[PDB]
């Protein structure tokens, strides 16, 4: 009826009739997905599930 | 285009740039690639921009 496994910001569990799965951001590591040169300042601006 | 065996959740990682002598200004020398599949590299293909 209820479970949670994770840390802050990467965390699934159940809370009252819902269940919650939160991901860090900074976790992603999307600074790492391209070399800094020819971007300085790097923001999402879209998601689709 | 990149015709390579990719298989679902990959997602491909090159960078086109131009390092001509004319040097038109930041916004459109150099562009990233994701997907590959006929990717122009924008959300459109828009030629009235």
């Amino acid at each position: 009826g209820k479970g949670n496994v994770g840390a802050s910001g990467n965390e699934l569990k159940l809370s009252n009739r819902q269940i919650e799965a939160s991901v860090r951001l900074s976790d992603l590591k999307i600074f790492s997905d391209y070399p800094e040169s020819l971007g300085n300042t790097r923001q999402l601006k879209q998601v689709s599930v | 285009t990149l015709p390579a065996l990719v298989g679902p959740y990959e997602d491909i990682r090159a960078v086109l740039n131009y390092g001509g002598s004319i040097v038109m200004p930041r916004g459109c020398s150099a562009i990233a690639l994701s997907h590959g599949v006929n990717d122009s590299g924008q959300f459109m293909l828009d030629f009235n921009d």
